[PDB]
């Protein structure tokens, strides 16, 4: 049980360090800057 | 009367005496089953954590 307590604490440490990695590696923007984005439909209307 | 009561006493002794040797034969076994499957896995598990 005494070792299991530290196992729980280390697992808590591992999960709270797991939860920080995915926030810094989010591909929100998905050369994309050179091309006209289809989501940016204002540029599409401008071209049309 | 003491002899027959002591025969009852001998039965009340042997009911535990016969069980003690059997449970002490397997006394290493169940503790080692707890060792190799529950306690020692937690003994390792701190270090890969």
């Amino acid at each position: 049980r005494q070792l299991e307590n530290l196992v729980q604490e280390l697992s808590q440490s591992n999960m709270m360090l797991y939860k920080q990695l995915e926030m810094l590696t989010d591909p929100s923007v998905s050369n994309p800057r050179n091309t006209i984005d289809t989501k940016d439909y204002s540029t599409h209307r401008l071209y049309q | 009367q003491l002899v027959e009561e002591t025969q009852e006493q001998v039965r009340l002794l042997i009911k535990g005496n016969s069980a003690s040797k059997t449970r002490l034969c397997r006394s290493p076994g169940e503790v080692l089953a707890l060792v190799q499957r529950k306690v020692v896995p937690t003994f390792e598990a701190v270090a890969p954590q």
